[PDB]
Order: structure tokens, then sequence, then C-alpha cells
RNA sequence: AUCCUUAUGCACGGGAAAUACGCAUAUCAGUGAGGAUUCGUCCGAGAUUGUGUUUUUGCUGGUUGAA
RNA sequence: UUCUUGCCUUUUACCAGAAC
């Protein structure tokens, strides 16, 4: 009701393969994986940046 | 009657209400109600009702109605279960009723006897005991028996015992297709105790060792009919322990000889096998038939009564201890002292062996073991056993002499049935009677009243009662009875079966294992007897002369017993699909001749019944089809086999194919030629099973064979060769295939296996009826493969039966790659789903609405059905009757105005063809006539379709069929002609189409309602229901060929009839092969990148030639090396096989050759790689290296060869550089390994790196200079002198995918001329794949239009 | 049961209830008290109401006492349940040949749940018709 | 819920004997691979192991040799004719001559 | 407790690597599907088991691979092998905890 | 200030299962629930009843069709 | 109406015999 925020697909280097909602995952293969590896190293950086 | 117990409850409650005609009173009653219906419960139960606040009055009313529908209730099950017994009528749920109702009272009776053993002591007086027990022990120090060992910790055989236990349990679930809970949770365990085997044993013998108190088992009443009970459900858990138990202790019984020869099932013998034996033993004593001194031989049968109901524990356990180790004796007396449960109602074993636990056949067998010594003495069953060190095999002696010392000649049990044979000298038979007189006194001579008889034989064979003989007889039952003590098993005379064979009584008589038996000698042949027909031929071992007959037949309980299964069958048909219902019957049928196989001939009674029951049968499916009853079906729709589509019913009576129903006819080029129609008859099953007798002699033949064959193999110094064998490979019991099974050397220790098969009818709940016959010991005792094609020939063949079915309706050219998806399939798939019963119920219903459909063309006919001949709506199709299944499918079939669609697309096309050949026929114009929207189905009348004008005038012929070569163009003059399109659903009898057309024509013609316009035309009539067409009329020079060809191509391709095809097909759930395997394509792409080891092929570049072409395109002829390339795109390996162009020198069929070559190689690869590295999917580019490679990967069927919906870019493995180098620079032929991903998969993944290929690869096969030119646009980066791609960074590795991927997107743009927009499924669609698209033809188009309107 | 399943008194109480019911069936027994057949339809049909409660509601009515609907069966007056669904009679084919009304008592107390269900979907649907999940043709 | 069998539970050894219709697609795969080219030797080898499954022991016999005679000249071939003939001395000796 | 007003919703819709295991339990896997095809002439490979000779081996088995022999690419899937419930898994888990114990 | 143990709370990540997970104005429960046992004794925390979902809840994406 | 046969599977209506 609010939509206050979206919620992404939280994919990984297993969901890469099968994740389409997010475009370029065969198109720009390279591409892609920068941004889910990218993801998944801010995911982690978070819960780092949150322990500090 | 059932309504009485209602009447009373009701009745009751309102007197209730008017007693208390209160305040608040409705509440009160509904109170009342329930407290009525609870105390009946708890009666049920068997638990008593003390309501602490009931007053009294009312409670004692209470207690007066439930005593009162106890009454009635009790009785009331008894009768319905008489009736049931009886086969006179009963209500589909009524019996179920009865027997949850028959269940509860069972349950009640023994748990009030076990109640009452446990307030009154054990029966067994310590004397009996003392004085059986002895028995044993002496019989085991006789024997020096070492008793058997608690399983050791590091047991020799015990990891195959453990395997062994684990397949019989699992055996009940390999066929089922679905599980339920508990059954799913028994797999889980028996998949942990093979995975985890050493921790299993552990847990086992653990259990063995101090387990004594178990989790309580449920006891599922079974279903009988004739008479009903147990199944034990044991818990999953605790079964595997037992299990184990019952492979272990019977293993080493065998292998010590606690059991004596005499004791039945032996692991040998199959019953019939074991009876024919029996039967020679008695014709194979010494002097046995002679009578001429007096003799009298006797041959008593009887059943241990209650042998298992009343084993004390006790005393079991103490049996038990001298055989076994004390503690595994202690474990198995637990068991049997468990908490029976049953819905609501427990009671706990302290008295009678539990049957289901799975050891319990071998403690019984050992319990009549004892019973057996009894009944002997200790001497005479030493004289039967032989001595220990070397025993005899069954009913063998060392001498002549010890056979003729006591009176008991021969001894056997099978099971709870025992069978003595007596032999008396006239002398000690007389003082026996004396004796028995003496005893028990005989004033009146009512001796031979009560006296029990085989009435299953005539008066005059059967045992005479000549009073002298029957006196012995009984005598002799009474010195059995002395013999054995009470309180272990009631022998009673009301289950004994004495037969005599003296001076005046020549036919011996005695009923082993379902068969009635009946042995007549030589010398008293001429009595009664006509001597053919259902016959063992009794041929002594000494002699070697023909000695007795020995007549057969199927006990009367046994033909019962399947009269009571085939009634089974037929009630609960309500969702049971046709087809089960004659899966069932064909079993039911099977299971009745492989057994009794000779005796079934001469037993009428059983005969009777098996006609009857099939005809039953029969009318159940007939019933289903619809509500009147036909006035024949045709034989086609039940014996054709399942495949075909029929129900595949194997029969068992004399049925008449009639010759009608064998016509047939095909639709061809040269026109439409049929077949019709000694006698016709569907084979009966009793051709095909071999008699047991014959069987005997060829099992005794051919194991002589064998043993002389392994002789000779030994003298040679060879294994003895298999394949020398065949010819009597099929034959012998057990059969020779037996020796050479692969298993064999494991199934040596399943041993006591006969016996446990006999006795899962305890434990399993579904009764098997193989229960004489483990496959695994003996093997495939019968084969009726012969009698399904039998049955097809007599059937005219597939040809004539398909003409009965809706098969060419399908429109296939031949019936060689179709398949059936099964019914039985279809309701499981749709049976994983949140389903309310009645959804449950329809999908079940769906299989056989399909079957109708199949058969709808011989269902539904006049011949068939009569009555109103109804018209289905919008369509010519009509009906004999509402077969509402088939005129369901036929609406299915026709929805959104099928028919009329096609019958104006057919006119379309028809008129299109007149157009394309105007001038050459003389056509001025060719007029499509407007008609009324129901002309197409208009049977009663009819008009004209297409008008046509000629230029100047048509010389016509005399109306004739549309493939007859004589036509003279002189008869009639005409200047308009017409067309009339007429359909229709035929069916077998009215399906001749000409026919059909040359009638409607001479009709339509000359009938005023049917206006056409001319009195000269043409009628093509199109059958839909067989795809069949003919044209009736006149023609005109030129005109009849042209007709032809538009029908041979219209029924090709007719988008409208093309849609009828596929919606028929639907219905019949057939479909065309295609491939088996799950295509690779966009949907499981993703599939590919698993855990699972996998391997891309390309045959593309095997053969290559090469035609030199530059820029400009200038020509230069050579031929060149070829690759294999064969990727793992996991790990980025490349074994590429480079074939030398030295393969294909002096070679022709050259494509072919490659394919196979390619195979070859793959097959190669795989050998090479090791079980770990093997691959789980070769995955292969083209469409058909299928074949070839599958034939190569038989060795390896772990592996699954997916074909791809890919256009997969490995062809551009010679775009790449370095490996093209390496294919030009080998002079032979050369395995070659490259990472095709050659540094990448450190730093990205698998998936990402193939990805990276896939870009790589298409662009270049795309466009091989441009994908170069981007390869190489810094010179800076190198190649290095091991890897096929220029070392990039990752961002460069990023801009050169986005110039590859613009590269690829550009080129088909200027390609296909197309917008580079799209949507980027359209994308990901053009790049992996390079798919067909969804590519529609136009024919498909049409048909997909046709089914939107 | 008498007691359980409530019973209806005169025609236009009858009427009500085939009217009222918006969201759920109406199953009306129309049959004579005292009768055998009638009284084992009427215990089947407690059985059926609590558990069905919620799609289905039955009734019970004394036919020789309310006589305003011998319209309904064209005064062949056997022992008789009827469907009704927002006032609109609900046919429901059986082997039976009539298939307005099931003449005729089941002894599944499941399978009578199974019809009551099927004809409650078909009424959903709007179809006045509704093929049975089980033939009868016997019972009749 | 009622789940579905566990997959690797269906039923492996002591099937039906291989049909007739079956067998004919195998055999017609088989000269097609033979005809296109000898292997050189092991497509007739592998027609032969076909044969021994199948089940025949007696066309693979008559075409086998046949097979061995013209075309190829390998060791193989010659020790599976002589695995063929079981049938102790003469037709072994035979081969092994031929052979040798 | 009432039956629910049988409404027919096919609404879920859903699918993840998590939520296809569970419901590959409860699908049929490719090889029952392949047996539950039956080719139409041939007569169908059956299986013998000594309980019941009825089962139907079906087109799992590819046609020549039958002619031949057998087959474990029919036992192609590790998503549905009977695991244990909560409750057996315990049991078991106890019992060998109580072996182990014995064996020391 | 560094290192570690325990529990919990938050989270990265990885794994298994959902026939499982709850809920209760319920009834009873370390003042003993439920179990073991070699019989000496031992373990010691839920049990009962009711009931809600449970071949699944919430959200997304695609093809498609629909036409 | 009840019991026994035979249509068979149901309504008639029967098949062919008993009992009230």
């Amino acid at each position: 009701l609010g939509l206050l925020p979206k919620p992404e697909p939280k994919v990984k280097l297993s969901n890469m393969m099968s994740v389409f909602e997010n475009d370029q995952n065969i198109t720009d293969p390279t591409a892609w994986e920068k941004v889910v590896k990218d993801q998944v190293d801010l995911r982690k950086r978070k819960h780092l940046e949150e322990n500090e | 009657d059932a309504y009485y117990d209602l009447e009373l409850r009701n009745s009751v409650m309102d007197d209730i209400l008017e007693m208390m005609p209160e305040s608040i009173r409705q509440k009160k009653a509904r109170t009342i109600l329930q407290h009525l219906s609870e105390a009946w419960r708890c009666w049920k139960a068997n638990i008593p009702w003390d309501v602490p606040g009931m007053p009294a009055p009312i409670k004692k009313i209470i207690e007066r109605y439930i005593k009162s529908k106890a009454d009635a209730w009790v009785s009331a099950a008894h009768y319905n279960r008489e009736r049931i017994k009886r086969g006179a009528h009963v209500e589909k749920t009524m019996v179920k009723k009865n027997l949850g109702r028959l269940t509860r009272l069972w349950i009640k009776n023994e748990q009030e006897r076990q109640r009452q053993i446990q307030k009154n002591g054990p029966e067994i007086t310590p004397e009996e005991a003392t004085t059986i027990f002895s028995v044993m022990v002496e019989w085991l120090e006789s024997r020096s028996f070492s008793p058997i060992p608690f399983p050791p910790l590091t047991y020799k055989n015990d990891t195959k015992i453990l395997v062994l236990a684990l397949e019989d349990l699992k055996d009940v679930y390999a066929s089922k297709v679905r599980l339920n809970a508990s059954e799913r949770e028994e797999l889980a365990l028996i998949e942990e105790a093979y995975d985890n085997p050493h921790d299993t044993l552990n847990r086992i013998k653990k259990y063995l060792l101090t387990q004594r108190v178990f989790k309580p088992v449920d006891i599922t009443m079974m279903e009988n009919y004739q008479n009903i009970s147990p199944v034990y459900s044991v818990d999953p858990l605790e079964k595997i322990t037992d299990a184990y138990l019952d492979q272990y202790l019977w293993y080493e019984a065998d292998q010590r000889k606690l059991f004596p020869n005499w004791i039945k099932p032996s692991d040998s013998e199959i019953p019939p096998l074991l009876v024919y034996k029996w039967t020679q033993g008695i014709n194979n004593l010494s002097e046995i038939w002679d009578v001429s001194r007096g003799q009298s031989a006797v041959l008593l049968e009887t059943t241990l009564g209650e042998m298992a109901e009343k084993i004390d524990f006790t005393l079991l356990n103490r049996l038990l201890r001298l055989i076994v180790d004390p503690n595994i004796a202690d474990y198995i007396t637990a068991k049997n002292n468990v908490v029976i449960n049953f819905k609501d109602m427990s009671h706990v074993n302290k008295y009678g062996l539990i049957r289901g636990l799975k050891f319990a056949s071998f403690i019984f067998q050992y319990y009549g073991l004892v019973i057996d010594l009894l009944l002997l003495g200790q001497e005479r069953a030493t004289d039967l056993a032989g001595p220990a060190n070397n025993p005899n095999e069954f009913m063998q002696f060392k001498s002549k002499e010890v056979e003729k010392a006591h009176p008991i000649r021969l001894y056997t049990r099978y099971l709870d049935r025992i069978y003595m044979l007596f032999h008396f000298e006239e002398d000690e038979g007389e003082e026996l009677t004396d004796e028995y007189l003496a005893e028990n006194p005989d004033p009146n001579f009512e001796n031979s009243i009560g006296y029990n008889n085989r009435k299953c034989w005539p008066k005059d064979s059967r045992m005479r009662l000549i009073r002298q003989d029957v006196n012995l007889g009984r005598a002799v039952f009474w010195e059995i009875q002395s013999r054995v003590p009470t309180s272990l098993t009631s022998i009673k005379w009301e289950n004994a079966f004495v037969s005599v064979y003296s001076k005046n009584n020549p036919n011996l008589l005695f009923s082993m294992c379902g068969f009635e038996v009946r042995i007549l000698p030589r010398q008293r042949m001429e009595e009664v007897v006509s001597n053919d027909e259902g016959v063992w031929d009794l041929v002594d071992e000494r002699t070697k002369q023909r000695t007795a007959k020995a007549y057969l037949k199927v006990s009367e309980e046994e033909i019962k017993k399947f009269d009571s299964r085939i009634r089974g069958i037929l009630m609960a048909s309500g969702s049971t699909t046709f087809t089960k219902v004659a899966a069932k019957w064909n079993t039911s049928l099977i299971s009745l001749f492989t057994y009794f196989r000779e005796a079934i001939v001469a037993t009428e009674p059983l005969l009777d019944i098996l006609v009857k029951g099939e005809t039953r049968i029969q009318n159940r499916v007939k019933l289903g089809l619809n509500s009147k009853m036909p006035t024949r079906f045709p034989p086609a729709v039940f014996y054709t086999p399942k495949e075909l589509g029929g129900l595949g019913m194997i029969s068992a009576s004399h049925i008449l194919i009639p010759a009608s129903d064998l016509s047939w006819s095909k639709q061809t080029d040269t026109g439409i030629t049929h077949f019709r129609a000694d006698e016709k008859l569907i084979p009966t099953i009793f051709r095909y099973i071999t008699t047991w007798e014959n069987e005997f002699l060829d099992s005794q033949r051919v194991w002589a064979e064998y043993a002389t064959k392994r002789q000779e193999a030994i003298q040679q110094n060879r294994r003895l060769a298999f394949e020398e064998l065949e010819g009597s490979w099929d034959r012998g019991i057990p059969r020779i295939s037996t020796l050479f099974q692969r298993d064999r050397h494991t199934l040596a220790y399943d041993r006591g296996h006969r016996i446990r098969r006999e006795f899962k009818q305890y434990s399993l709940e579904r009764n098997s009826p193989f229960w004489w016959t483990n496959s695994h010991h003996d093997g495939k005792l019968w084969n009726l493969n012969a009698y399904r094609t039998d049955v097809i020939q007599a059937l005219g063949g597939i040809e004539t039966i398909l003409e009965h079915t809706l098969f060419k309706g399908t429109g296939f050219n031949s019936w060689e790659g179709l398949f059936w998806e099964k019914a039985s399939g279809f309701e499981d798939s749709m049976q994983f789903k949140k389903l309310t019963h009645a959804q449950r119920t329809g999908l079940s219903q769906i299989p056989n609405r399909r079957f109708t459909l199949w058969w709808s063309p011989t269902i539904n006919r006049a011949n068939v059905y009569v009555g109103f001949l109804v018209q289905l709506d919008l369509t010519g199709i009509f009906l004999h009757g509402k077969i509402p299944t088939l005129k369901i499918s036929l609406i299915q079939i026709f929805r959104a105005h099928l028919w009329q669609k096609i019958h104006e697309s057919i006119v379309f096309d028809i008129c299109q063809i007149l157009d394309g050949e105007l001038d050459v026929l003389q056509i001025e114009s060719v007029t499509k006539e407007t008609v009324h929207p129901r002309k197409s189905y208009k049977m009663n009348s009819s008009a004209a379709d297409i008008t046509m004008e000629s230029v100047h005038e048509w010389e016509v012929s005399k109306p004739s069929l549309l493939h007859e070569t004589n036509d003279s163009f002189k008869g009639l003059i005409t200047n308009k002609m017409w067309f009339d399109v007429q359909l229709r659903y035929g069916d077998y009898d009215s399906h001749d189409i000409s026919r059909y057309v040359r009638a409607k024509f001479l009709d339509y013609t000359t009938d005023n309602v049917s206006m056409y316009p001319s009195p000269t035309g043409v009628m093509i009539g199109i059958d839909l229901a067989y795809n069949m067409y003919d044209a009736y009329g006149n023609w005109f020079n030129g005109l009849k060929p042209l007709i032809q060809n538009s029908m041979r191509t219209i029924m090709k391709a007719n988008p409208a009839l093309y849609v009828l095809r596929e919606r028929i097909r639907k219905g019949l759930q057939i479909y065309q092969s295609s491939v088996q395997e799950p295509f690779l394509n966009s949907s499981n792409y993703a599939e590919l990148f698993n855990n699972d080891i996998k391997l891309f092929v390309d045959d593309t570049n095997v053969y290559r030639v090469t035609v030199h072409k530059t820029f400009e395109g200038n020509v230069a002829t050579k031929a060149i090396n070829g690759c294999i390339f064969t990727l793992n795109p996991k790990t980025g390996h490349l074994f590429l096989k480079i074939i030398h162009t030295s393969v294909w020198a002096g070679q022709k069929r050259l494509s072919q050759l490659a394919k196979w070559k390619t195979a070859e190689e793959v097959s190669a690869l795989v050998r090479s790689l090791p079980k770990e590295e093997q691959p789980k999917q070769i995955i292969v580019t083209r469409k058909a290296m299928l074949d070839p490679l599958e034939v190569h990967m038989l060795d390896f069927p772990n592996i699954a060869i997916r074909p791809t919906e890919l256009r997969l870019p490995f062809s551009a493995a010679m775009s790449i550089d370095k490996l093209s180098d390496v294919v030009m620079k080998a002079t032979e032929p050369q395995m070659v390994l490259f990472n095709i991903y050659d540094d990448w998969l450190d730093r990205i993944s698998s998936y990402t790196a193939f990805s990276r290929l896939t870009l790589l690869l298409r662009a270049l096969k795309t466009n091989e200079e441009s994908a170069k030119m981007i390869l190489l646009s810094d010179p800076t980066i190198t190649i290095k002198s091991y890897h096929l791609w220029p070392s990039f960074t990752d961002e460069q590795w990023i801009t050169i995918e986005s110039q590859m991927r613009d590269l690829i997107l550009t080129e088909y743009g200027r390609k296909y001329n197309v917008n580079i927009s799209a949507l980027t499924q359209t994308e990901i669609k053009d790049i992996i794949l390079g798919q067909n698209i969804k590519a529609p033809s136009v024919k498909r188009q049409k048909m997909a239009e046709l089914e939107a309107a | 049961a008498s007691v359980l399943l409530p019973q209806l008194r005169t025609g236009w109480h009858v009427d009500q209830a085939i009217v009222t019911e918006t969201k759920r069936l109406v199953v009306i027994r129309f049959g004579r008290k005292n009768d055998r057949q009638c009284m084992i339809m009427d215990e089947l049909l407690s059985s059926i109401a609590e558990r069905v409660r919620n799609f289905a509601v039955i009734y019970l009515c004394d036919i020789d006492e309310v006589s305003d609907f011998d319209e309904m069966y064209e005064l062949t007056d056997p022992m008789t349940v009827m469907f009704f669904y927002h006032n609109k009679h609900m046919m429901c084919d059986f082997g039976t040949g009539n298939n307005n009304k099931l003449n005729f008592i089941v002894d599944d107390k499941q399978e009578m749940i199974d019809i009551l269900e099927t004809i409650f979907r078909g009424a959903r649907k709007n179809k006045g018709l509704v093929v049975s999940p089980y033939d009868y043709n016997h019972k009749r | 819920l009622s789940y579905l069998k566990d997959l690797e539970n269906d039923r492996v050894n002591s099937l039906s004997d291989a049909t007739l219709e079956d067998l004919q697609k195998m055999r017609t795969i088989l000269k097609s691979y033979r005809k296109a080219d000898p292997t050189n030797p092991q497509g007739w080898i592998a027609s032969a192991r076909l044969e021994e499954k199948a089940r025949k022991f007696s066309v693979a016999k008559k075409i086998i040799e046949n097979g061995c005679q013209e075309c190829p000249r390998s060791s193989d071939i010659w020790l599976e004719n002589i695995r063929l003939h079981e049938s102790d001395v003469h037709y072994c000796k035979t081969l092994v001559a031929t052979a040798i | 407790k009432a039956l629910p007003i049988p409404e027919d919703q096919p609404k879920k819709k859903r699918a993840g690597r998590k939520f296809r295991k569970y419901k590959e339990k409860f699908r049929l896997s490719h090889v029952r599907q392949l047996q539950n095809r039956m080719e139409f002439g041939k007569q169908e490979q059956t299986v013998l088991d000594s309980y019941g000779e009825e089962v139907g081996l079906g087109m799992s088995n590819t046609s020549l691979q039958q002619a031949v022999g057998a087959t474990s690419g029919s036992r192609r899937s590790a998503g549905n092998q009977a695991k244990l419930t909560k409750v057996m898994k315990h049991r078991i888990s106890e019992a060998n905890q109580q072996a182990d114990e014995f064996l020391i």
C-alpha cells in the first residue's frame, strides 16, 4: 500500500544463470556477471559496514 | 435390513423426546442423540460406556438400544457375508460396510479370546508342555543340530542378507507410481539402510539384543471375500529388523538342516510341482496298489486348526531357545506380544502368533515341526528325514524295509495342512478299527453320516463309504488326534479329509495346494471312468510302466475364491477405469491358469464361471459406455491389446469374431480397396499355457540335458556357454534362464523364500495372485506373448482392428511412429493437486472417455445400439444412444462449429482448384452458392455448393465413381454443372464412403426438396470419421483427374481437416514420435549450468569441402580436414578429435559415414573419461546425431543424449584461429585438448564464460572477418602461446562483448530487414539459440484462425 | 435426523428458504415423514449437512402437509430431494432419466457430498444442468 | 500429497522378450552403420554383440562370418567370431586357421 | 469441520530453485512421463515383479535400448528420493546413538 | 588493550525441511510431562484437547495466447 | 411379499418353481 521501496531479486553467482528480471543476462554476459558479483559485494560490504 | 438399525435409532430418540417435553428441549434432544451415537461407537470399539453424570433410567434405555443394535447389527453383517460368499447380490458400498463391521466383530472375538486366556492361564497344562518340549529336544539331539547363533558383529554373509531383506521390503513399491506417507517413509528407511549399511546393521543387532518393547501394530483386515483377515501393518523401522531376522534365520536354518524334508513350502517345489511329486511318491511305494491280502492305504489330510492363533509364547520361546540364540528368541517373543491397534480399538497380543511379523513364517514352521514330530513319533520322523549327516530327498528312503516298517508311509505338511499316507496290512488295520470301536462306540452305524467326502468328484468316483473303510479312516483320524495335544492346535474331524484306498475303494483322493487329486491305479482301472481329460500318468521308478492315472480338478474352494475375485473386480469398477478393470481380469485369469494349468479343462464348474465371469466383465464396460446394453459389441474393443487401444482382455471363452466385424478399407491414389470375409475365433488362454505334466517332464529332461552340457564343458575345460542352451532356455522348473541370471550368487542366500511369499498375505494388503512363484528363483513360468500376437491375427490383423477405431480419423499415414499417453499416467499427473473428491472422480472417469472415443466408430452404430438416432448439434455425427462420454468427446472435437468450417473450407479449396484450371476444362465462371448456415449438416435433404458454368458445352458421362478408368463422354450434353461437398462421421457398418455418395446422389438429384440447379453434377463425399473421400456424379473430359488430385491434396493439406485431426488426437491423447528426450531450449538453458557434468557435441565440421571463396567469391576446389568439437561447458575443456582427410579416400555414402564416425569418437571419449568425470548429458548440436550416438552409447546407460533447439555456435570452432590452424596441420587422426575459456574461469563463473563463448562464436559465425577485427582491435592486447583468445581485462572484455553483440544485431538487421529494438527475450533468443523462432507454417496459421473462430 | 436438520412448515417457508440463500446451495428433501426411503435420505443428509454447512444448506419437508409444490414433480410424489441456487432450480443428470430431482437413496455419505459439491460448482458457473460424477442407473 | 514414487525405484531386471517390431529398427540402424562404409571392423562386431543380446545365435553366425570374410582383416573381429562359435573344436580351428 | 466453499482458485503461479525442489517431489518426473507414454503398434515393455506382472515399464526405455537390455538413464532424479519425516529422522538418530553407546 | 567459552539479538554466506509450522480466555505439567531398563535403576520436558493453514504464504519476470 | 432358479444390469414385463 505504501510502495516506499521495491524488492529486487537477490542474485548470486548460482542464481546468475537463472535470473532474468534484471536484463543483460546473456546479451552483456560479462557486464551481467559484474553486476551480480558487484551486488554480492555490496550485500557483504553492507553487512560489514553495519557491523562497523 | 440395514435400515432397521436407523429406524430403531430414530424411534428411540422420538420416545426419549416424548418422555421429556420440557423447556429448552430441542438442545437436550440433540445432546441425547450424541449420547446414543457415542454409546454405539463405544460398543463398536469394545470400550465400556460408563457416563458419570448420566441418570439411571436414560442410561439403561441407551444400553438396551445398543444391545438391540448389536443383535440386529452383528446378525445383519453375518447375513451380508453369507450373501457375498454365495455370490447372490449386494450393493457396492454395502459390501464395504460389511467388511468394516465384520472386521470389527473379528477383532472383538479375538480380543475377547485373548482376555479369556489371560484370565484363565495358558491352555497348555505343564505335562503336555513337558511331553512336547521333550519331543522337540530329542529330535534336535537326533539331528545333532548346532543352534543358530546371534548374527556376529562382523558376520560373513551379513551384507548380502541385509540386501535381500531390503529388496523384499522394496518389492511392494516397485510397481506403484505414487506413494502415500507411510509407504514413502518405508522407502526412505530402506534407502537409509542401503546407504549407511553398517549403521543399519548395528541398529538391527542392537534391537535384537535389547529391544523388547515396540511401536504397536495396526490390523487392516483383508478383502478375500469368501473369508476375510488379517493384514498386520508393522512399524517401518522395526520392519527392517524383522526382515533381516527372517532372512537370517531362514538362511541359517537351511544351512544347518533345522527343517526336515517333509515340511513345505520348499524353495525347490512350486506348489503344482509339489503336488506332482506327492502323487509320484504315492504311486511309487512298494506294492501300495495291491489289495489282494486285504491291504488298506489311507491318505489323511487335515488343517491343523488355529495353529498360529494358539501358539503359547512361553512354550514357543523355550522351543526357540533350543534352535536360536536366546536373545533372538526373546526378541521374537516380545515382537509377537505387541499392542494390536485398529480404528480406535486396541488389544494386547498375549497369546497366538502374529502372522505379519516378517520372521513369523519361520516361527510357524518351527512350531509345526513340533506338531509334525508328535504326529509321526520320533522314530518315524527319523526314518523319514533319514540320518542327519545324509538326509533324504522328499518321500525317498534309505531302503524299502524302513519304508514298510511303520504305518505312516509318506508324510508332508504344507503349513497348517498335513498329509499322511498310511498303509496297513489288513490285520493291523482291523486291529486299529477294533481299538477305535472300543474307545468310541458305534452301535447304530451312523459313522458314514458325518464323514467328509470330496463332493467335487462324481458320486461314483469319490470315496465310497463302505463301512469298514470308513471305520478304518475314522480310527486313523482318532489316532492322529491322540498323537497331538489340543492346546497346540485343534485338529478337528470337520476339517479333516481321510481318503481310504481298500479292496472296496479304488480311487485314492486328496486335495493338495488347491488341486483336487484323484489317484487311480491300472489294476483298478475299469471302474466308473473315461480315462482322458485333466490327468497325469504316474510312472513308477522301478518299472517305468504307466502305473496309475491321477485325475485333477481345481478344488471347489479355489473355484469359489476365483469367483469372489472376479466379483471383487466387477464391484469397485465405478471409479476404476475400463482398462484397469480389464488388466485386473487378465491378472485373475492368468493367475488361475498358470497355477491350475491342466486341471481347469476338466473342472466344468470353473469353466462355466470363467465363461460367465468374462461376460460380466464385458458387460461392466458396456454399461459404462451406455445405459442401454448393446445387441452386441465387436470383440475387437475388448480383446484387441492395450497398445492398439483396446482393453486387452485374455479370453477364456468360445468368442465368435463375426465376419461382418472383419471388414476394412484403405484410401489410396488408385482408389478405395476393400476387404471382407471358415470362421474366426478369439483365441483362448487355454492353448497358450503348457500343461503341468509337460512342464515337469520337460523340466526333468532339460535339467538332465543341462547337466550333460556342463559335464561336456568340464571335459573340454570351459565355463558352460549360455549360447548352447538356447532352445531349452525358457524351459524347466526352475527355468534354465535362472542358472545364468546376473543375481544368482546373492539369491543363493534368499532361502525360505516361497514360504515368505506365502506369508506376505499377512503383511502387505492388496493380495498377490502370484504367491506361488517368485520369478527371481523360477523365471517366467508362463509366456503369453504368443497369445497377444495371435489375438491380433484372429481380429484380421492390425489394419482390421484399426478400421474399427477412430484411428484413421487422426489422419496419420502409417502407425509406425505413434504413441499413446496412458490413462493411468494421466490420472497420476493430475493427482498432484488440491482436489475435492468430485474432481478426482472426474479425472478417474476421463480415461474411459478417451477409450470410448477411440472405439467410437464401432460402439456407435445401428448393429451395436438401436433407437433414437439423434444428430449431435451442428454436425452430421449421429449418435445411436446417449453414449454420454462419447457424446461429450464428439462435442469437444467439433467445438466452434467445426463441421461447418470443415465443409466450407473444402468448398473454398474446390473453388480455388476450379479457378486454377478454368481454360483447360472449358469453364466460364465458378460460383460458390451461398447456402443456409445449417447446410453442411443437413443429412435429410442436401444442396449444391459450387455451381459451374461452361464456356460452350460439356459432353458429360453417366454418373459414376471418381476412380473409374472407363468413362464415355457420349451420354449427355450440358452447359451448367454443380459440386456438392458432403460430409459424414461414418461408423464401421456404414463407412463405405463411395457407396454413400452413390446412394445420396441417386436420392438427392431425384428428390424435389434438395434444390440443385442442373440435373448434371458431382457429389464429393468426405468421410471425416475415416479421412476418406469419393466423388460420384457426371464427369466432363479432364475434370475427374483434377478432382482426384484435389482430393489427394485436400486430405493432406486442408486446414479445417487438419484442425479436426489435431482435436481427435488430443481427445485420444495419441502423439507422433518426435524425440523422447527433452530438448535444450531458451526455457531450459539455465539447466546446463548446474553441478551435473555435461558435454556439447558438434558434427558440423567433420567433412569439410574446400570451395575457397574470398570477399568477391572466386572459385577454387579442394577437400580439407575435419574435426569433432566436443566441449565441456563447466570446465571449458575441448576434446577436439581432428578427423584427417585420409578417412574419406575411396568411400561412398559419405555424410552417413561421417555421423557414424562422430558417434564412435564420442563413445571413445566417454570410455576414456573415468566414472567420476563422465557426462550425464551429452548435448548434441545437430538434430540426427542421436541415433548413431545412442547405439554407440548403450554401454553407458546413465548418459542421456539430448538434442537441442539451439542452433549452437560451435560450428565456429574453425573460425577460431589456433583451432583452425591445428585442424589444417594434422597429418593423421588426432585427439587434441584446449581450454576454450583459456583464463576466464579463475575470474568469472563457468556460466559467464560459456555465455561469453556463445557471444563470440555466434559473432564469428555471423561475420568471421568482422569478428576477427573486433577481437584484434588493439594490437597491444596479446593472444598467448597456449590460449585461444586475447587476454583482456574485465572492462575490455565487457567492451568486446558489447561490440560482438552490436555486430550480431547489425548483421541480423542487414539480413532479415528487421528493426533493431525488439524485446530483450527476442534478443536473448537471437544470441543463445539462433533458434527457428515461433514460425508457424501457413497451414498452422490457418488452423489457429479456424480454432479462434 | 429429526432434531438435527431443520424441517419446514408451509409452502411459503419453503419458498423463502429457496430464495434467501444467495451464497449457499439449498437442498430440500420433499418426503412423507414416516416413510423408509425418506427416513434413510434424511439420515444421510444429516451427516452431509454438517460437513457441507459452508456451501449447502439442507432442509426437510413433509410433502403430504405442504401440497403447494406438486408443480415440482407432476403428482408422482416419491420421496425426493431438490436443489436450488439463487431461486433457480438446479438440474443434476444422473442415470435416472429424471434430471430434475434425485428420487432415490444413495448409501454413500461421501458420494452424496461429492454430488452436492458438483451441483454447487455448476450453480456458481451458472450451469443449470450438471452431470453427476456417479452414474447410478440401478437405483432409480 | 500422495508423493511421487522415488524415481530410481522403477523396475529394472527380468523384462519381457525383445519385440520383433523393436528388434527390426535396431537391425536397420546396424545395417546403416555397416553399409555406410565399414568401420572397418567394429560395426560388424557391434552387430554381432546386438545379435547376442537380441537374442539370436544363428543369423549372427551366418552374417558375422560373411562380414569378416570380405573387407576386414582385424584380430578383434576374428576373436569375436571365435567366441561366437563355442561349438568346441572344428569351427574354432577353422577360424584360427583363417586368422593366423 | 466444514468442507471449504469449493471455488477452484489457480492463484499461486511460483517457481524458485527453493520452491521447485519441493514441487519436484510432487511433480511426475521425466522418466515417469516417458513410462506413461506407450508405443502404439508395439507390445509394450512390462516388468515381471513377482508380486505382480501387470507393471508397464513403458516408453522410458528407448526402443533400441529395450531390444538390447536395461537402463539407469531411467534413474535420473535426485530431488524425489524418499526422505524421512522429522519424527522418523529423530528416531533413527536416537537408534544410532543407542547403537554407539552399546558399542562403547 | 589482545584471545577465548556461553547464551541470546542482528546480519553476510552455505545447507536441509515444509507430513511441517503455528495458534488457543482450553485441560495438566521439574510439587514430575513424557520416556528409557541389563530390573539394580536411568534419562528428564513437554503432554493432552481443540483448531488454522499444510501437493504450500507474499511478491516479481517471460513467453505466449486472448485476437 | 418371502425363498429358490434364470435373464443380469435396472424399471416394468418376464423366464421357471415353491411358500404365505
